[PDB]
Protein backbone atom coordinates (compact mmCIF):
# COMPACT_ATOMS: atom_id res chain seq x y z
CA UNK A 1 0.00 0.00 0.00
CA UNK A 2 0.90 3.44 0.13
CA UNK A 3 1.33 4.24 3.74
CA UNK A 4 -0.45 6.88 3.92
CA UNK A 5 -3.39 4.59 3.30
CA UNK A 6 -2.36 1.94 6.25
CA UNK A 7 -2.42 5.24 8.35
CA UNK A 8 -6.16 6.02 7.54
CA UNK A 9 -6.68 2.01 8.26
CA UNK A 10 -4.78 2.90 11.86
CA UNK A 11 -6.94 5.41 13.78
CA UNK A 12 -8.52 4.70 17.15
CA UNK A 13 -10.28 1.80 17.65
CA UNK A 14 -9.11 0.56 14.01
CA UNK A 15 -10.23 -3.22 14.97
CA UNK A 16 -13.58 -2.37 15.42
CA UNK A 17 -13.47 0.00 12.21
CA UNK A 18 -12.15 -3.16 10.47
CA UNK A 19 -14.47 -5.74 12.04
CA UNK A 20 -17.88 -3.17 10.92
CA UNK A 21 -16.52 -3.04 7.56
CA UNK A 22 -17.19 -6.38 6.64
CA UNK A 23 -20.84 -6.59 5.34
CA UNK A 24 -21.79 -3.23 7.43
CA UNK A 25 -25.31 -3.21 5.71
CA UNK A 26 -25.95 -6.12 8.15
CA UNK A 27 -26.92 -5.02 11.59
CA UNK A 28 -24.99 -6.10 14.56
CA UNK A 29 -23.24 -10.27 14.59
CA UNK A 30 -20.13 -7.78 15.38
CA UNK A 31 -18.63 -11.46 16.34
CA UNK A 32 -19.29 -13.00 13.23
CA UNK A 33 -17.60 -10.37 12.15
CA UNK A 34 -14.49 -10.60 13.72
CA UNK A 35 -14.56 -14.35 12.63
CA UNK A 36 -14.53 -13.26 9.46
CA UNK A 37 -11.76 -10.72 9.55
CA UNK A 38 -9.66 -13.35 11.66
CA UNK A 39 -10.23 -16.14 8.80
CA UNK A 40 -9.00 -13.23 6.33
CA UNK A 41 -6.49 -12.44 8.32
CA UNK A 42 -5.52 -16.49 9.20
CA UNK A 43 -2.82 -18.02 11.34
CA UNK A 44 0.82 -19.34 10.68
CA UNK A 45 1.82 -22.57 9.16
CA UNK A 46 4.61 -24.20 10.80
CA UNK A 47 6.18 -28.15 10.35
CA UNK A 48 8.29 -28.57 13.38
CA UNK A 49 10.00 -31.68 14.21
CA UNK A 50 8.28 -33.96 11.11
CA UNK A 51 4.87 -32.92 11.65
CA UNK A 52 3.01 -29.89 9.47
CA UNK A 53 0.52 -28.03 11.66
CA UNK A 54 -2.61 -25.94 9.97
CA UNK A 55 -3.17 -21.86 10.20
CA UNK A 56 -5.97 -21.98 8.32
CA UNK A 57 -9.27 -21.02 10.20
CA UNK A 58 -12.37 -23.27 9.14
CA UNK A 59 -16.07 -21.48 10.30
CA UNK A 60 -18.87 -23.06 10.82
CA UNK A 61 -22.33 -20.38 11.14
CA UNK A 62 -25.38 -22.45 11.67
CA UNK A 63 -28.86 -20.82 12.16
CA UNK A 64 -32.38 -20.48 11.15
CA UNK A 65 -33.11 -19.43 7.60
CA UNK A 66 -33.60 -15.57 6.86
CA UNK A 67 -30.69 -14.48 9.23
CA UNK A 68 -28.37 -13.08 6.32
CA UNK A 69 -26.48 -16.11 5.90
CA UNK A 70 -26.14 -15.97 2.19
CA UNK A 71 -25.59 -12.32 2.06
CA UNK A 72 -22.57 -12.63 4.59
CA UNK A 73 -21.44 -15.78 2.21
CA UNK A 74 -21.56 -13.41 -0.89
CA UNK A 75 -19.82 -10.38 0.37
CA UNK A 76 -16.96 -12.35 1.77
CA UNK A 77 -16.58 -14.08 -1.45
CA UNK A 78 -17.03 -10.68 -2.99
CA UNK A 79 -13.96 -9.16 -0.56
CA UNK A 80 -11.78 -12.46 -0.25
CA UNK A 81 -8.75 -12.26 -3.17
CA UNK A 82 -8.78 -16.45 -4.17
CA UNK A 83 -12.85 -17.13 -3.38
CA UNK A 84 -14.77 -19.88 -4.55
CA UNK A 85 -18.68 -19.70 -3.85
CA UNK A 86 -20.48 -23.10 -4.27
CA UNK A 87 -23.42 -24.95 -3.30
CA UNK A 88 -24.41 -28.82 -1.72
CA UNK A 89 -26.20 -29.72 -4.70
CA UNK A 90 -24.16 -27.96 -7.10
CA UNK A 91 -21.07 -29.48 -6.49
CA UNK A 92 -13.80 -26.10 -6.35
CA UNK A 93 -11.34 -27.09 -3.19
CA UNK A 94 -7.98 -26.93 -5.59
CA UNK A 95 -9.58 -23.88 -6.94
CA UNK A 96 -9.63 -21.67 -3.86
CA UNK A 97 -6.22 -22.77 -3.06
CA UNK A 98 -4.36 -20.18 -0.80
CA UNK A 99 -8.12 -18.90 -0.32
CA UNK A 100 -11.43 -18.93 1.26
CA UNK A 101 -13.70 -21.86 0.03
CA UNK A 102 -17.13 -20.27 0.79
CA UNK A 103 -19.78 -23.22 0.89
CA UNK A 104 -23.38 -23.13 1.76
CA UNK A 105 -26.03 -25.99 2.46
CA UNK A 106 -23.73 -27.94 4.28
CA UNK A 107 -26.89 -29.77 6.16
CA UNK A 108 -27.72 -30.47 2.96
CA UNK A 109 -25.50 -32.88 1.21
CA UNK A 110 -24.67 -36.23 1.36
CA UNK A 111 -22.00 -37.93 3.80
CA UNK A 112 -20.44 -39.07 0.82
CA UNK A 113 -18.94 -36.14 0.20
CA UNK A 114 -18.83 -35.15 3.43
CA UNK A 115 -16.44 -38.22 4.33
CA UNK A 116 -13.54 -36.44 1.56
CA UNK A 117 -13.95 -33.47 3.58
CA UNK A 118 -12.39 -34.95 6.40
CA UNK A 119 -9.42 -35.42 4.88
CA UNK A 120 -9.37 -31.87 3.27
CA UNK A 121 -10.09 -30.48 7.11
CA UNK A 122 -7.11 -32.14 8.84
CA UNK A 123 -4.23 -32.38 6.53
CA UNK A 124 -5.09 -29.51 3.51
CA UNK A 125 -4.97 -32.19 0.91
CA UNK A 126 -6.77 -33.90 -1.43
CA UNK A 127 -3.00 -32.31 -4.48
CA UNK A 128 -2.92 -29.61 -1.62
CA UNK A 129 -6.29 -27.91 -0.52
CA UNK A 130 -4.82 -25.37 1.29
CA UNK A 131 -8.04 -23.60 2.01
CA UNK A 132 -10.12 -21.60 4.91
CA UNK A 133 -13.35 -23.32 4.96
CA UNK A 134 -16.33 -21.59 6.07
CA UNK A 135 -19.30 -24.00 5.48
CA UNK A 136 -22.95 -22.94 6.53
CA UNK A 137 -25.78 -25.02 7.60
CA UNK A 138 -29.19 -25.28 8.96
CA UNK A 139 -31.74 -26.69 11.42
CA UNK A 140 -33.60 -30.18 10.28
CA UNK A 141 -36.69 -28.66 11.01
CA UNK A 142 -35.95 -25.36 9.89
CA UNK A 143 -35.84 -24.11 13.77
CA UNK A 144 -33.26 -24.34 16.04
CA UNK A 145 -34.40 -26.37 19.19
CA UNK A 146 -32.31 -25.40 21.92
CA UNK A 147 -34.23 -28.83 23.85
CA UNK A 148 -32.12 -31.36 21.31
CA UNK A 149 -28.68 -32.00 21.56
CA UNK A 150 -26.45 -29.70 18.60
CA UNK A 151 -25.35 -32.97 17.41
CA UNK A 152 -28.64 -34.20 16.20
CA UNK A 153 -30.07 -30.14 15.43
CA UNK A 154 -26.92 -29.95 13.10
CA UNK A 155 -27.39 -33.98 11.89
CA UNK A 156 -23.48 -33.88 11.46
CA UNK A 157 -21.04 -35.89 13.26
CA UNK A 158 -18.69 -34.55 15.82
CA UNK A 159 -15.61 -35.09 14.73
CA UNK A 160 -16.67 -33.11 11.77
CA UNK A 161 -17.64 -30.08 13.94
CA UNK A 162 -14.77 -30.65 16.31
CA UNK A 163 -12.63 -29.92 12.85
CA UNK A 164 -14.58 -26.49 12.64
CA UNK A 165 -12.27 -24.77 15.11
CA UNK A 166 -14.95 -22.03 15.54
CA UNK A 167 -18.72 -22.31 15.92
CA UNK A 168 -21.50 -19.74 15.87
CA UNK A 169 -25.12 -19.73 16.37
CA UNK A 170 -27.42 -17.38 15.28
CA UNK A 171 -31.11 -17.68 16.21
CA UNK A 172 -33.96 -15.74 15.29
CA UNK A 173 -34.98 -14.56 18.76
CA UNK A 174 -38.41 -12.42 18.66
CA UNK A 175 -37.65 -9.05 20.29
CA UNK A 176 -39.61 -5.95 20.07
CA UNK A 177 -36.73 -3.02 20.19
CA UNK A 178 -34.31 -5.30 18.27
CA UNK A 179 -37.18 -5.90 15.87
CA UNK A 180 -37.84 -2.60 15.14
CA UNK A 181 -34.64 -1.42 15.20
CA UNK A 182 -33.66 -3.83 12.45
CA UNK A 183 -36.58 -2.75 10.93
CA UNK A 184 -36.00 0.53 10.42
CA UNK A 185 -31.76 0.10 9.37
CA UNK A 186 -33.79 -2.15 6.80
CA UNK A 187 -36.04 0.40 5.50
CA UNK A 188 -32.92 3.05 5.17
CA UNK A 189 -30.99 0.54 3.37
CA UNK A 190 -34.01 0.14 1.07
CA UNK A 191 -34.77 4.31 0.53
CA UNK A 192 -31.04 5.62 0.43
CA UNK A 193 -29.63 2.55 -1.31
CA UNK A 194 -26.52 3.10 0.99
CA UNK A 195 -25.98 2.01 4.82
CA UNK A 196 -27.41 3.96 7.68
CA UNK A 197 -24.98 6.48 9.07
CA UNK A 198 -22.69 4.74 11.98
CA UNK A 199 -19.60 6.03 13.79
CA UNK A 200 -17.07 5.50 11.24
CA UNK A 201 -17.13 5.18 7.11
CA UNK A 202 -16.71 1.41 6.30
CA UNK A 203 -13.29 1.15 4.73
CA UNK A 204 -13.21 0.43 0.73
CA UNK A 205 -12.72 -3.24 -0.06
CA UNK A 206 -9.40 -2.95 -2.09
CA UNK A 207 -7.70 -1.10 0.81
CA UNK A 208 -8.94 -3.85 2.76
CA UNK A 209 -7.63 -6.33 0.16
CA UNK A 210 -4.46 -4.57 0.31
CA UNK A 211 -4.34 -4.78 4.01
CA UNK A 212 -4.88 -7.88 4.80
CA UNK A 213 -2.42 -8.89 2.50
CA UNK A 214 -0.12 -7.00 4.01
CA UNK A 215 -0.73 -8.38 7.33
CA UNK A 216 -0.39 -12.12 5.85
CA UNK A 217 2.87 -11.33 5.11
CA UNK A 218 4.22 -11.24 7.94
CA UNK A 219 5.10 -14.39 10.67
CA UNK A 220 5.33 -13.76 14.30
CA UNK A 221 6.45 -15.82 16.77
CA UNK A 222 4.91 -16.94 19.98
CA UNK A 223 7.10 -15.80 23.22
CA UNK A 224 7.90 -18.46 25.89
CA UNK A 225 6.67 -16.09 28.57
CA UNK B 1 -53.47 5.98 -25.01
CA UNK B 2 -56.61 8.55 -24.35
CA UNK B 3 -58.78 5.79 -22.93
CA UNK B 4 -56.21 4.47 -20.98
CA UNK B 5 -55.89 7.94 -19.15
CA UNK B 6 -60.03 8.48 -18.99
CA UNK B 7 -60.51 5.12 -17.38
CA UNK B 8 -57.51 6.05 -15.37
CA UNK B 9 -58.92 9.35 -14.11
CA UNK B 10 -62.61 8.29 -13.88
CA UNK B 11 -61.92 5.25 -12.12
CA UNK B 12 -59.02 6.52 -9.77
CA UNK B 13 -59.55 3.46 -6.60
CA UNK B 14 -61.37 1.02 -8.66
CA UNK B 15 -58.90 -0.26 -11.18
CA UNK B 16 -57.44 -2.71 -8.87
CA UNK B 17 -61.26 -3.64 -7.48
CA UNK B 18 -62.68 -4.00 -11.32
CA UNK B 19 -59.48 -5.46 -12.80
CA UNK B 20 -59.48 -8.51 -10.31
CA UNK B 21 -62.96 -8.49 -10.73
CA UNK B 22 -63.31 -8.93 -13.80
CA UNK B 23 -60.13 -10.65 -14.11
CA UNK B 24 -62.08 -14.52 -14.89
CA UNK B 25 -65.52 -14.63 -15.54
CA UNK B 26 -66.06 -18.16 -15.88
CA UNK B 27 -64.21 -18.45 -12.03
CA UNK B 28 -67.06 -17.58 -9.45
CA UNK B 29 -65.05 -16.35 -6.12
CA UNK B 30 -61.38 -16.34 -4.85
CA UNK B 31 -61.52 -12.53 -4.86
CA UNK B 32 -58.22 -12.84 -2.84
CA UNK B 33 -56.50 -15.56 -5.43
CA UNK B 34 -57.49 -12.46 -8.33
CA UNK B 35 -55.87 -10.36 -6.47
CA UNK B 36 -52.83 -12.13 -6.02
CA UNK B 37 -52.93 -13.40 -9.79
CA UNK B 38 -53.27 -9.54 -10.69
CA UNK B 39 -50.13 -8.49 -8.42
CA UNK B 40 -48.47 -11.30 -10.19
CA UNK B 41 -49.60 -9.73 -13.63
CA UNK B 42 -48.45 -6.36 -12.34
CA UNK B 43 -44.96 -7.63 -10.68
CA UNK B 44 -42.62 -5.19 -8.35
CA UNK B 45 -39.60 -3.55 -8.98
CA UNK B 46 -35.71 -5.41 -9.34
CA UNK B 47 -33.63 -2.85 -7.57
CA UNK B 48 -29.35 -2.54 -8.37
CA UNK B 49 -27.24 -1.23 -5.62
CA UNK B 50 -24.01 0.32 -6.19
CA UNK B 51 -22.14 -3.35 -4.30
CA UNK B 52 -23.68 -4.69 -7.42
CA UNK B 53 -26.21 -6.74 -4.67
CA UNK B 54 -29.93 -8.08 -6.40
CA UNK B 55 -32.77 -7.77 -4.85
CA UNK B 56 -35.50 -10.30 -6.06
CA UNK B 57 -38.83 -8.38 -7.87
CA UNK B 58 -40.47 -11.69 -8.23
CA UNK B 59 -43.39 -12.81 -5.92
CA UNK B 60 -44.09 -16.49 -5.49
CA UNK B 61 -47.92 -17.96 -4.95
CA UNK B 62 -48.67 -21.21 -3.41
CA UNK B 63 -52.64 -22.90 -3.77
CA UNK B 64 -53.50 -25.70 -1.61
CA UNK B 65 -56.74 -27.41 -1.33
CA UNK B 66 -59.36 -29.85 -2.17
CA UNK B 67 -60.16 -31.19 -5.46
CA UNK B 68 -62.79 -29.04 -7.44
CA UNK B 69 -62.53 -25.68 -6.55
CA UNK B 70 -61.58 -24.07 -10.31
CA UNK B 71 -57.16 -24.43 -9.33
CA UNK B 72 -56.56 -26.12 -12.73
CA UNK B 73 -58.91 -23.36 -14.73
CA UNK B 74 -56.53 -20.36 -13.21
CA UNK B 75 -53.27 -21.53 -13.84
CA UNK B 76 -54.83 -22.25 -17.39
CA UNK B 77 -56.25 -18.80 -17.77
CA UNK B 78 -52.70 -17.57 -16.36
CA UNK B 79 -51.27 -19.29 -19.04
CA UNK B 80 -53.29 -18.30 -21.65
CA UNK B 81 -52.89 -14.43 -20.68
CA UNK B 82 -49.32 -14.42 -20.11
CA UNK B 83 -46.93 -13.51 -22.52
CA UNK B 84 -44.15 -15.66 -21.44
CA UNK B 85 -46.04 -18.74 -19.80
CA UNK B 86 -44.62 -22.49 -19.66
CA UNK B 87 -46.33 -24.69 -17.70
CA UNK B 88 -44.40 -27.22 -16.01
CA UNK B 89 -46.09 -30.30 -13.98
CA UNK B 90 -44.78 -32.01 -11.37
CA UNK B 91 -43.10 -35.35 -12.38
CA UNK B 92 -43.34 -34.10 -16.10
CA UNK B 93 -39.77 -32.30 -15.52
CA UNK B 94 -37.07 -33.02 -13.90
CA UNK B 95 -34.16 -31.03 -12.42
CA UNK B 96 -32.18 -31.50 -16.16
CA UNK B 97 -35.82 -29.98 -17.85
CA UNK B 98 -36.45 -27.16 -14.96
CA UNK B 99 -32.38 -26.39 -14.97
CA UNK B 100 -30.10 -25.28 -18.19
CA UNK B 101 -27.30 -28.26 -18.56
CA UNK B 102 -24.17 -28.66 -20.23
CA UNK B 103 -23.66 -30.83 -23.70
CA UNK B 104 -20.36 -31.82 -25.42
CA UNK B 105 -20.85 -31.28 -28.74
CA UNK B 106 -19.02 -34.19 -30.72
CA UNK B 107 -18.72 -31.99 -33.83
CA UNK B 108 -16.44 -30.01 -32.53
CA UNK B 109 -15.29 -31.13 -29.13
CA UNK B 110 -16.39 -28.20 -27.12
CA UNK B 111 -18.62 -27.88 -24.34
CA UNK B 112 -21.82 -25.68 -24.98
CA UNK B 113 -24.58 -24.58 -22.60
CA UNK B 114 -28.17 -25.53 -23.62
CA UNK B 115 -30.81 -23.31 -21.66
CA UNK B 116 -33.34 -25.10 -19.16
CA UNK B 117 -37.33 -24.57 -18.48
CA UNK B 118 -36.70 -21.44 -16.04
CA UNK B 119 -33.64 -19.87 -18.07
CA UNK B 120 -36.00 -19.44 -21.11
CA UNK B 121 -38.89 -18.05 -18.86
CA UNK B 122 -36.94 -14.92 -18.04
CA UNK B 123 -39.95 -12.14 -16.56
CA UNK B 124 -42.43 -14.51 -17.16
CA UNK B 125 -44.68 -16.99 -15.01
CA UNK B 126 -44.41 -20.69 -14.31
CA UNK B 127 -47.02 -22.75 -13.51
CA UNK B 128 -46.21 -25.56 -11.52
CA UNK B 129 -49.59 -27.96 -11.25
CA UNK B 130 -49.26 -31.46 -8.65
CA UNK B 131 -46.10 -29.43 -6.63
CA UNK B 132 -46.65 -31.80 -3.75
CA UNK B 133 -46.15 -34.91 -5.98
CA UNK B 134 -42.38 -33.28 -6.81
CA UNK B 135 -39.33 -34.55 -5.36
CA UNK B 136 -37.18 -32.51 -2.92
CA UNK B 137 -34.43 -32.46 -5.47
CA UNK B 138 -36.20 -30.27 -7.67
CA UNK B 139 -37.46 -28.22 -4.92
CA UNK B 140 -33.48 -27.59 -3.92
CA UNK B 141 -32.90 -26.81 -7.02
CA UNK B 142 -35.95 -24.35 -7.86
CA UNK B 143 -35.27 -22.47 -4.54
CA UNK B 144 -31.79 -20.72 -6.02
CA UNK B 145 -34.38 -19.33 -8.64
CA UNK B 146 -36.93 -18.70 -6.27
CA UNK B 147 -33.71 -17.13 -3.77
CA UNK B 148 -31.74 -14.83 -6.52
CA UNK B 149 -33.06 -15.62 -9.95
CA UNK B 150 -30.20 -17.28 -11.16
CA UNK B 151 -28.62 -20.27 -11.57
CA UNK B 152 -24.64 -21.32 -11.79
CA UNK B 153 -23.33 -24.09 -13.77
CA UNK B 154 -19.64 -25.23 -13.58
CA UNK B 155 -18.58 -28.48 -15.98
CA UNK B 156 -15.08 -28.63 -16.40
CA UNK B 157 -13.75 -26.30 -18.98
CA UNK B 158 -16.43 -24.09 -19.29
CA UNK B 159 -18.52 -22.18 -16.65
CA UNK B 160 -21.53 -19.30 -16.80
CA UNK B 161 -23.95 -17.55 -14.85
CA UNK B 162 -27.26 -17.44 -16.35
CA UNK B 163 -30.96 -14.95 -15.37
CA UNK B 164 -33.32 -16.48 -13.95
CA UNK B 165 -35.72 -14.08 -12.56
CA UNK B 166 -38.95 -15.60 -13.31
CA UNK B 167 -42.07 -15.81 -11.25
CA UNK B 168 -43.90 -18.60 -10.05
CA UNK B 169 -47.48 -19.90 -9.93
CA UNK B 170 -47.53 -23.62 -7.69
CA UNK B 171 -50.88 -26.23 -7.39
CA UNK B 172 -50.66 -28.65 -4.73
CA UNK B 173 -53.42 -31.12 -3.11
CA UNK B 174 -53.22 -31.97 0.68
CA UNK B 175 -51.28 -35.36 1.10
CA UNK B 176 -54.99 -36.54 2.88
CA UNK B 177 -56.19 -35.68 -0.37
CA UNK B 178 -58.63 -33.98 1.20
CA UNK B 179 -57.76 -31.07 3.70
CA UNK B 180 -57.89 -31.43 7.92
CA UNK B 181 -59.86 -28.86 9.55
CA UNK B 182 -58.88 -30.42 12.88
CA UNK B 183 -55.71 -31.18 11.88
CA UNK B 184 -52.98 -28.20 11.91
CA UNK B 185 -52.11 -26.52 8.43
CA UNK B 186 -48.41 -27.99 9.29
CA UNK B 187 -49.77 -31.23 9.18
CA UNK B 188 -51.80 -31.05 5.90
CA UNK B 189 -49.39 -28.83 4.07
CA UNK B 190 -46.18 -31.25 4.92
CA UNK B 191 -43.53 -28.73 3.39
CA UNK B 192 -40.49 -27.31 4.48
CA UNK B 193 -39.94 -24.44 6.74
CA UNK B 194 -37.32 -23.06 3.81
CA UNK B 195 -39.68 -23.84 1.19
CA UNK B 196 -43.25 -22.02 2.63
CA UNK B 197 -40.40 -19.11 4.17
CA UNK B 198 -39.09 -18.31 0.15
CA UNK B 199 -43.00 -18.91 -0.94
CA UNK B 200 -44.32 -15.13 -0.63
CA UNK B 201 -48.28 -16.06 0.01
CA UNK B 202 -50.08 -19.26 0.41
CA UNK B 203 -53.79 -19.74 -0.11
CA UNK B 204 -55.90 -22.86 1.29
CA UNK B 205 -59.25 -23.14 -0.60
CA UNK B 206 -62.04 -25.36 1.19
CA UNK B 207 -64.64 -27.02 -0.71
CA UNK B 208 -67.73 -25.14 1.93
CA UNK B 209 -71.21 -27.07 0.92
CA UNK B 210 -73.32 -24.18 2.02
CA UNK B 211 -76.49 -24.01 0.65
CA UNK B 212 -76.33 -20.90 -1.06
CA UNK B 213 -72.70 -21.40 -1.95
CA UNK B 214 -73.36 -24.44 -3.72
CA UNK B 215 -76.16 -22.81 -5.19
CA UNK B 216 -74.76 -20.18 -6.48
CA UNK B 217 -71.70 -22.16 -8.07
CA UNK B 218 -74.42 -24.17 -9.43
CA UNK B 219 -76.27 -21.42 -11.45
CA UNK B 220 -73.01 -20.05 -12.74
CA UNK B 221 -71.90 -23.25 -14.20
CA UNK B 222 -75.56 -24.12 -15.38
CA UNK B 223 -75.59 -20.44 -17.37
CA UNK B 224 -71.93 -20.77 -18.46
CA UNK B 225 -72.73 -24.63 -19.87
CA UNK B 226 -76.30 -23.15 -21.82
CA UNK B 227 -74.11 -20.34 -23.37
CA UNK B 228 -73.25 -20.69 -26.70
CA UNK B 229 -71.66 -17.99 -28.89
CA UNK B 230 -73.56 -15.67 -31.30
CA UNK B 231 -73.42 -16.06 -34.82
CA UNK B 232 -73.61 -19.95 -34.45
CA UNK B 233 -76.39 -22.07 -34.98
CA UNK B 234 -78.28 -23.98 -32.76
CA UNK B 235 -77.09 -27.38 -32.28
CA UNK B 236 -74.77 -27.34 -35.07
CA UNK B 237 -71.12 -29.45 -34.07
CA UNK B 238 -67.08 -28.30 -34.01
CA UNK B 239 -62.02 -2.31 -29.09
CA UNK B 240 -64.27 -1.31 -25.87
CA UNK B 241 -63.11 -1.13 -22.35
CA UNK B 242 -66.24 -2.32 -20.89
CA UNK B 243 -67.48 -5.69 -22.40
CA UNK B 244 -71.20 -6.23 -24.16
CA UNK B 245 -73.29 -7.25 -21.14
CA UNK B 246 -74.90 -10.65 -22.14
CA UNK B 247 -77.91 -11.92 -20.61
CA UNK B 248 -76.02 -15.48 -19.82
CA UNK B 249 -72.70 -14.21 -19.45
CA UNK B 250 -73.57 -11.28 -16.64
CA UNK B 251 -76.91 -11.72 -16.10
CA UNK B 252 -80.04 -9.71 -15.33
CA UNK B 253 -78.84 -8.52 -11.73
CA UNK B 254 -75.18 -7.95 -13.55
CA UNK B 255 -76.27 -5.14 -15.53
CA UNK B 256 -75.47 -2.80 -13.05
CA UNK B 257 -71.95 -3.44 -13.65
CA UNK B 258 -69.29 -4.55 -16.64
CA UNK B 259 -66.22 -6.31 -17.43
CA UNK B 260 -63.50 -5.45 -18.63
CA UNK B 261 -62.71 -5.85 -22.48
CA UNK B 262 -59.32 -8.48 -22.67
CA UNK B 263 -57.11 -6.03 -24.55
CA UNK B 264 -57.65 -3.45 -22.84
CA UNK B 265 -56.95 -4.95 -19.82
CA UNK B 266 -53.52 -6.22 -20.84
CA UNK B 267 -52.77 -3.19 -22.77
CA UNK B 268 -52.94 -1.60 -19.12
CA UNK B 269 -51.04 -4.70 -17.50
CA UNK B 270 -48.48 -3.94 -19.98
CA UNK B 271 -48.76 -0.06 -19.11
CA UNK B 272 -48.98 -0.54 -15.75
CA UNK B 273 -45.83 -2.79 -15.67
CA UNK B 274 -43.77 0.27 -17.49
CA UNK B 275 -44.72 2.46 -14.84
CA UNK B 276 -41.97 3.27 -11.61
CA UNK B 277 -43.40 3.73 -8.49
CA UNK B 278 -40.95 5.17 -5.37
CA UNK B 279 -41.91 4.30 -2.19
CA UNK B 280 -42.99 7.29 0.66
CA UNK B 281 -41.60 7.90 3.82
CA UNK B 282 -45.42 7.84 5.62
CA UNK B 283 -46.04 4.40 4.45
CA UNK B 284 -42.45 3.33 5.85
CA UNK B 285 -43.07 3.91 9.36
CA UNK B 286 -46.63 2.17 9.36
CA UNK B 287 -45.63 -0.75 7.64
CA UNK B 288 -42.91 -1.10 10.21
CA UNK B 289 -45.12 -1.16 12.74
CA UNK B 290 -47.92 -3.04 11.43
CA UNK B 291 -44.31 -5.71 10.66
CA UNK B 292 -43.68 -5.31 14.03
CA UNK B 293 -47.39 -5.85 15.41
CA UNK B 294 -47.42 -9.04 13.31
CA UNK B 295 -43.81 -10.59 14.78
CA UNK B 296 -45.44 -9.90 18.13
CA UNK B 297 -48.69 -11.55 17.14
CA UNK B 298 -47.53 -14.13 18.45
CA UNK B 299 -48.49 -13.73 21.81
CA UNK B 300 -51.60 -12.40 20.20
CA UNK B 301 -51.94 -15.73 18.01
CA UNK B 302 -55.39 -16.43 20.41
CA UNK B 303 -56.84 -20.17 18.99
CA UNK B 304 -55.63 -19.12 15.08
CA UNK B 305 -52.55 -21.13 13.72
CA UNK B 306 -50.26 -20.07 11.31
CA UNK B 307 -49.74 -21.31 7.79
CA UNK B 308 -46.89 -20.31 7.21
CA UNK B 309 -43.91 -18.79 9.59
CA UNK B 310 -42.78 -14.91 9.60
CA UNK B 311 -39.64 -13.98 8.54
CA UNK B 312 -37.56 -11.05 7.25
CA UNK B 313 -38.87 -12.24 3.86
CA UNK B 314 -42.06 -10.91 5.08
CA UNK B 315 -41.20 -6.83 5.14
CA UNK B 316 -39.60 -7.35 1.37
CA UNK B 317 -43.12 -9.27 0.58
CA UNK B 318 -45.02 -6.30 2.04
CA UNK B 319 -43.37 -4.08 0.27
CA UNK B 320 -43.33 -5.59 -3.05
CA UNK B 321 -47.26 -6.06 -2.80
CA UNK B 322 -47.77 -2.61 -1.93
CA UNK B 323 -45.54 -1.40 -5.10
CA UNK B 324 -47.65 -4.19 -7.13
CA UNK B 325 -50.56 -2.21 -5.52
CA UNK B 326 -49.44 1.26 -6.56
CA UNK B 327 -48.68 -0.08 -9.91
CA UNK B 328 -51.93 -1.58 -10.23
CA UNK B 329 -53.05 2.61 -10.22
CA UNK B 330 -51.37 4.87 -11.94
CA UNK B 331 -49.13 7.02 -9.89
CA UNK B 332 -46.10 7.83 -8.68
CA UNK B 333 -46.05 7.69 -4.55
CA UNK B 334 -47.21 5.04 -2.35
CA UNK B 335 -50.48 5.97 -0.06
CA UNK B 336 -51.52 4.87 2.78
CA UNK B 337 -54.38 2.08 1.54
CA UNK B 338 -51.63 0.69 -0.89
CA UNK B 339 -49.95 -1.09 2.22
CA UNK B 340 -53.04 -1.30 3.61
CA UNK B 341 -54.23 -3.58 1.24
CA UNK B 342 -50.99 -5.69 1.50
CA UNK B 343 -51.25 -6.12 4.50
CA UNK B 344 -55.21 -7.41 4.61
CA UNK B 345 -54.17 -9.52 2.43
CA UNK B 346 -50.97 -10.72 4.82
CA UNK B 347 -53.80 -11.13 7.37
CA UNK B 348 -55.96 -13.29 4.94
CA UNK B 349 -53.12 -15.61 3.87
CA UNK B 350 -51.15 -16.15 6.75
CA UNK B 351 -53.81 -16.59 10.09
CA UNK B 352 -56.44 -19.16 9.43
CA UNK B 353 -58.77 -20.80 12.60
Amino acid sequence: LTREELRQIAEEDFYEKLAASIAPEIYGHEDVKKALLLLLVGGVDQSPRGMKIRGNINICLMGDPGVAKSQLLSYIDRLAPRSQYTTGRGSALVLADQGVCCIDEFDKMAEADRTAIHEVMEQQTILNARCSILAAANPAYGRYNPRRSLEQNIQLPAALLSRFDLLWLIQDRPDRDNDLRLAQHITYVHQHSRQPPSQFEPLDMKLMRRYIAMCREKQPMVPES
Amino acid sequence: IAKIKKFSKTRSKDIFDQLAKSLAPSIHGHDYVKKAILCLLLGGVERDLENGSHIRGDINILLIGDPSVAKSQLLRYVLCTAPRAIPTTGRGSSGVGLTAAVTTDQETGERRLEAGAMVLADRGVVCIDEFDKMSDMDRTAIHEVMEQGRVTIAKAGIHARLNARCSVLAAANPVYGRYDQYKTPMENIGLQDSLLSRFDLLFIMLDQMDPEQDREISDHVLRMHRYRAPGEQDGDAMTQIYEKHDNLLHGTKKKKEKMVSAAFMKKYIHVAKIIKPVLTQESATYIAEEYSRLRSQDSMSSDTARTSPVTARTLETLIRLATAHAKARMSKTVDLQDAEEAVELVQYAYFKK
